[PDB]
RNA sequence: UGAGUAACGAUAAAGAGGGUGAGAAUCCCUCUCGCCGUAAGCCCAAGGGUUCCUACGCAAUGGUCGUCAGCGUAGGGUUAGGCGGGACCUAAGGUGAAGCCGAAAGGCGUAGCCGAAGGGCAGCCGGUUAAUAUUCCGGCCCUUCCCGCAGGUGCGAUGGG
RNA sequence: GAGCCGGUAGCGGGCGUGGAUCCCUGGAUGUCCGAAUGGGGGAACCCGGCCGGCGGGAACGCCGGUCACCGCGCUUUUGCGCGGGGGGAACCUGGGGAACUGAAACAUCUCAGUACCCAGAGGAGAGGAAAGAGAAAUCGACUCCCUGAGUAGCGGCGAGCGAAAGGGGACCAGCCUAAACCGUCCGGCUUGUCCGGGCGGGGUCGUGGGGCCCUCGGACACCGAAUCCCCAGCCUAGCCGAAGCUGUUGGGAAGCAGCGCCAGAGAGGGUGAAAGCCCCGUAGGCGAAAGGUGGGGGGAUAGGUGAGGGUACCCGAGUACCCCGUGGUUCGUGGAGCCAUGGGGGAAUCUGGGCGGACCACCGCCUAAGGCUAAGUACUCCGGGUGACCGAUAGCGCACCAGUACCGUGAGGGAAAGGUGAAAAGAACCCCGGGAGGGGAGUGAAAUAGAGCCUGAAACCGUGGGCUUACAAGCAGUCACG
């Protein structure tokens, strides 16, 4: 319901490298506007938004055996703000 | 055997079994009846790993499925279930007067 | 919690209409769990979502009380 | 709808059949016209007051014109 | 059933060492041949929707094994101020306020719009990734446009030229 | 009523008789889509306005509302309320309109206004207040039945198709509009008096109404949505509810035994092998509450009607009649009724004008040309029930992760396969070996029932054995002797 959150963290080696600079890997809503992607990270999450890139992606690879299946809708969005902070609370597993 | 079922976790001897001499049940369950006479296990050789107890043929097995309880032990074995004395407001308890006159009641028991 | 709704029954406007936002956030926290905690939390995530609805609802349904 | 009388209708089902007759006379010849066809009326209008078409349809117009003229 | 005979998608031919692994003429490395080379090259655009990358997997399928594999188990992973297209355009064609017609569904089409390698329309090199990339980083670069400022100004409709 | 967090068993937990599940009813957001509606456009894409709201104000996006399109209602201030429009298995009515086949040809005929296509329709439709009818000097909506003969009927009198009256019975209701005629108020008109707007009266019913006069009227008929309420019933959930043990073989028993009961409920299905009384919320009977819906019953609502006589006259589509054209109705012109409409012409008010029976008469009936009309058959996609109807290559083609895969560009067509077994306790370890697999175990009453599995044959492939067979011609083989 028009709520702020739009995303979940992504986990690449590069994402792990993402914090060396501040790129930010997020599974996201399949229709988020960059600005939302701006503001969401903003008042919901508190930065000076800078640099964004984003990826729609159709789902990848599965079976069960007796019938057929392929992975459902998915999407990515990436970003890095100037100050060099935030999400340091959120990189924590690696 | 649907959303409606039968006996509570209960206390009851049974008959045909090769075990007869029952009493407390353990845990009644859904469409497959599923409850425990707390008599007769088997083994199941629960693999081998220590996540299992390490040298299995495990010991707790209690799923003698069919309904067959000689229900409840108030002072009687098997009975029909009549219904309820009620009296007090929204009371039922479908307390069984059949020979013995009890519901295996929530008051006295489970 | 027998009475999850009562305070929710109580709140009348934005004070909730904002509170929910934070209260939403409390569940925003719950997606962070790719593998940070995710233990007993699996309930903690669950019906905490449910209240939100009512928070929608009561807003809605008191906006129905409103109209 | 279109080409009815406008007040009413002439879009008739049209069946066409005949041959040759020879009957009150004596002998009888052959003919038969087990077939279908078409058969229909006429367009044209005039005026209400000021700047006007009309349209409507054929035979009634000989009556038809005056009614509006009678308003 | 005929048949282990026919067949094996090309007459453009590799060898051997070394390893690997339960088990290798086919698999990984070395070496030497061979052949392309006016393509069996690199590149984009239709095609299609996964491989590609890593580990284990061997019965499956690969027309043979096959520790290999475009096959499997799951995970991995490409985002554009300017690359292409869309927020511009419009031919035929299509569309359809009108307008005028059909047994009935229909007919056409004025005006405008829809619809391309057409047209108009804002850059480029190197670098590092397992994988992508002129959109990631570096350098350089110009961008329609907004506000705020200066300055000048006759300005203002896709109306007519 | 109290254990659960779909099919799926794991995997990590929880919430719980201070109802959660589960069902039932109204809730409230319901992405995108599609008649499709802000605007286009390759369905699941996109591009805005016009308001108010977030983002760092606006330059950039999000929010919610509103942004056709017809046709009407009219409020004839650029618009308002209000109308539809989409389908949907069948369903019928219109409108449309097909052959071969049948004629052992076949063009007339036929099948047949079928099939199909649209249009429309509502849960029914359509018809339905008599210019009947046919023959008593009738009857009085109709349709549905069956009868009414398939006679009476029609034609290349070929094959055919095929009534109605009557009779029985089903349900068994009928009323609204134009009448300058008057009033009315209103519009135009223009000097009033033509037409047009509403309102009254009438607006019929079967020959009456319109008007003047006289007796007149002193009220019952209930609604064919007249209106609402009430018994109103499904919906849903339900609750009962009777009552055997003991013994016994037995892999397992409710079978055998013995002794017992039950009952307005010995239907059925189930529990390890056959239960009237173990279970099945089995049927006897009873619920249910507020809703969400409605015939019977009931009431009030009764709009809407609810006297004869007098004078003559102003009254159901101007267009019916006729002619040539085709249509139907059993009716393809035969003389050709009727209703239909094709064109063509063209009259009038109950002194009518049509009828029935070519045509005339005469006889008698009927009073046409603006509409809604129930309940009555039909239909069964949905629900429920039912079973000399069906068993897994029968039954829809389909019985459970299908009309989905597959194939066919698309139009389409159109798969195969059910059951292990008391439950899984579905096989721990043991060893061969890469692994699968196989053996032991032990599991289990049966694993030669262990997952391509109840039980499993058919040919077809083997061995193990038995018997014979290497100098003979023979479908086969049968008989005779060894």
């Amino acid at each position: 319901t028009a709520y702020d959150v739009i995303l979940a963290p992504v986990l690449s080696e590069k994402a792990y490298a993402g914090f060396a600079e501040g790129k930010y890997t997020f599974w996201v809503h399949p229709k988020a506007t960059k600005t939302e992607i701006k503001n969401a990270v903003e008042t919901a999450f508190k930065v000076k938004v800078v640099k964004v890139n984003t990826l729609h992606v159709r789902g990848k690879k599965k079976r069960l055996g007796r019938y057929l299946g392929k992975r459902p809708d998915r999407k990515k969005a990436i970003v890095q703000v100037a100050p060099g902070q935030k999400i340091e609370a959120l990189e924590g597993l690696i | 055997m649907r959303v409606k079922m039968h006996v509570k976790k209960g206390d009851t001897v049974l008959v045909a079994s090769g075990k007869y001499k029952g009493r407390v049940g353990k845990v009644k369950e859904v469409l497959p009846k599923k409850y425990a006479v707390i008599v007769e296990g088997v083994n199941i050789v629960k693999k081998a790993v220590r996540v299992s107890p390490k040298y299995p043929q495990g010991g707790f097995i209690e799923k003698e499925a069919p309904l067959h309880a000689s229900k409840v032990r108030p002072i009687c074995p098997a009975c029909g279930k009549p219904t309820r004395v009620r009296k007090k407001f929204l009371e039922n308890g479908k307390k069984i007067r059949v020979c013995a006159k009890c519901g295996g009641a929530l008051d006295t028991e489970e | 919690m027998r009475k999850q709704l009562e305070e929710a029954r109580k709140l009348s406007p934005v004070e909730l209409e904002k509170l929910v936002r934070e209260k939403k956030r409390e569940l925003m926290e719950l997606r962070f769990q790719a593998s940070i905690g995710q233990l007993s939390q699996n309930h903690k995530i669950r019906d905490l979502k449910r209240q939100i609805a009512r928070l929608l609802t009561v807003l809605n349904e008191k906006r129905r009380q409103n109209a | 709808m279109k080409e009815g009388i406008h007040p009413k209708l002439v879009p008739a089902r049209i069946i066409c059949g005949c041959g040759n007759v020879i009957e009150t006379y004596s002998t009888k010849p052959e003919i038969y016209v087990e077939v279908c066809s078409k058969c229909h009326p006429f367009y044209t209008g005039q005026q209400r007051f000021v700047d006007t078409e009309g349209r409507v349809e054929r035979f009634q117009r000989r009556y038809g014109d005056s009614y509006r003229k009678g308003r």
